[PDB]
């Protein structure tokens, strides 16, 4: 009966709220330099579905992570094309909001093509839009609009997420949908971005 | 005085109604809700987009923090977007959540707000 | 800018310098003389010789003042500025030449479908002013745009004669023809219709 | 480093607008970029500005003329936003659009050459 999934919740309280609105919630555990095996281990126990979130990692950390942690969903968020491309080539499960901190979508037709080939999804996050000024919001939306176009054209896996860092960042599924609509998606497409597609991405962890 | 007359069933504005709930620790008055909705619309949709979407607070119940906001029939997702981008008002953090949408106020109440004691 | 393209007319300039500027961008300019007590038959007659095409502008007039003007000055264009439906109604019935932005200082288009047909029956036109929009704050501008959008729908449907104008009261209020046209587009007009509101329709109004 | 120009079918479809600023005061390129973004944001909102994609290509303080890009389908909305500007940094001004073209080259040749452009 239509299951909705939040692919990127990064906070305890947020998780509690998300679980009340989404059938499934993936908790992303952020890491900068090293992947705390202990922390990550305890995370899976408390939540169940956990993703390793590499925040602007260096290629080595990416290769190393996908090398001995493939069993865990792997997310990469960075504003560096080099890392973005490499992360996609390495086969991470998703690239999250590459446009953040860039003056472009952080993706083109070449990278989009590479993502569909390497089974890598693009994550459209709401959070950057919540606390940014008017100028920033306008640009973020412009880039997200272009990213959507590329994703649609090349059939790249995609999902809408709050990428919540606090309970206050979380939004109801049908509201998250409106974000998709505003950036160019049809209602059916936005719905799939928080149900059908999340399902496909999580498939691998079978 | 002599207010204008309604308007033919083809020129008359077509509307949809949104039922919403405000999640927060602090309370809000009917006036604050009217103000925060106009404020977000003007920022997110601009003066032009606001004139197109025509956001209009029908009623807000401070007790349950639920309410009804009207919008042009064809731009409901844009108003839902403006509401979603709200994070705080008058120093109080909040989350606006849309409960449902309908073509009429009576139907909206029956399926989404009766539960909150609207009737 | 003065012959090659379409003849553009500014039906509502209310300032000397505005006029001078408008005369550089519009082929023809109509200067409005504002009267809110009596129609100074003097300044009105002299102003007509300094600008050429002139019109009497009555702001918040008394039904009595309107009746007197529509007669004594059947040779002048008479414009009416009122946020009073009663005064708006009467002005339409008396055959005045145009109602200017009835929505100003109101909470509605200042015109419904019945007045829209009454205007068409009395040949009264509807003027859409840019000025109110210029000086309004965000909230005010949104409301004005909504009212104007509705006004346009009524006018387009019932084929009411209409025109866009700067209603300039100062040099800085004037806008180039093609730019003024965007106001019409934004409120609902197709480019071809917006252009018509500052050329074809003004003609008809001046036809008399 | 550097994304690749998207295929003609996916690339943005733009229109370039030549304009002139009428005023007693002077304006720098920075002031013009700011007033355009300020007006677009107020008139069109964050969402509308994202759709219109206004972008100052170049401004010439000497002749007070410049080029501003816009999404092809929404030129009239930027034109409107520009028209609602009346004062910036304490200086009254009127923006006048001179013309439009699908390319910068053609825009200049047609409306800015007379101002000494290129
Ligand atoms: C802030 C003001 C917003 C006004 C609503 C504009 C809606 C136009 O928006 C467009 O609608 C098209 C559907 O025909 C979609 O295909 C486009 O992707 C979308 O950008
Ligand atoms: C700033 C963002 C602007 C987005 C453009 C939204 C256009 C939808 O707006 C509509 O356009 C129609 C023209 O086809 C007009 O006739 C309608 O009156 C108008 O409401």
């Amino acid at each position: 009966g239509v299951k909705f999934i939040e692919m990127d919740i990064r906070d305890k309280e947020a998780y509690e709220l998300a679980k009340e609105w989404f059938d499934e919630v993936v908790v992303s555990i952020k890491f900068n330099e090293e992947v705390d095996k202990e922390k990550l281990r305890e995370a899976r126990k408390e939540y169940g579905k956990v993703a390793i979130l590499l925040s602007n990692p260096k290629p080595s950390l990416v290769r190393d992570t996908v090398q001995k942690f493939k069993s865990y969903l792997i997310y990469v968020e960075s504003n560096d094309l080099r890392v973005i491309r490499y992360s996609i080539e390495k086969g991470v499960d998703a690239i999250i909001s590459p446009w953040v901190n860039r003056k472009d979508p952080g993706i083109d037709h070449v990278l989009a093509k590479l993502m569909v080939k390497k089974n890598v999804a693009l994550g459209f996050s709401l959070r950057p839009l919540l606390y940014s000024n008017p100028y920033e919001r306008a640009n973020l939306l412009r880039f997200m609009m272009k990213a959507w176009k590329l994703v649609e054209k090349y059939k790249v896996r995609r999902f809408l997420t709050s990428s919540a860092q606090e309970k206050w960042d979380v939004r109801y599924p049908r509201d998250l949908i409106s974000l998709g609509v505003v950036i160019g998606m049809e209602i059916p497409q936005a719905k799939a971005s928080i149900s059908m597609y999340p399902e496909i991405i999580l498939k691998r962890l079978k | 005085m002599r207010k204008l007359k309604t308007l033919p069933p083809t020129l008359r504005d077509k509307n949809r109604y949104i039922a919403f709930e405000i999640i927060s620790d602090g309370d809000f008055t009917k006036d604050e809700v009217k103000e925060l909705i106009w404020k977000s619309s003007l920022e997110v949709l601009g003066e032009t987009g606001t004139a197109i979407v025509k956001p209009w607070l029908i009623k807000f119940d401070p007790n349950t923090k639920t309410g009804i906001v009207r919008s042009d029939r064809e731009y409901v997702e844009y108003l839902r977007f403006a509401l979603m981008l709200v994070s705080e008002f008058n120093g109080k953090r909040l989350i606006i959540r849309t409960l449902g949408v309908s073509g009429t106020i009576k139907r909206l109440k029956r399926k989404f707000l009766a539960k909150y004691g609207w009737k």
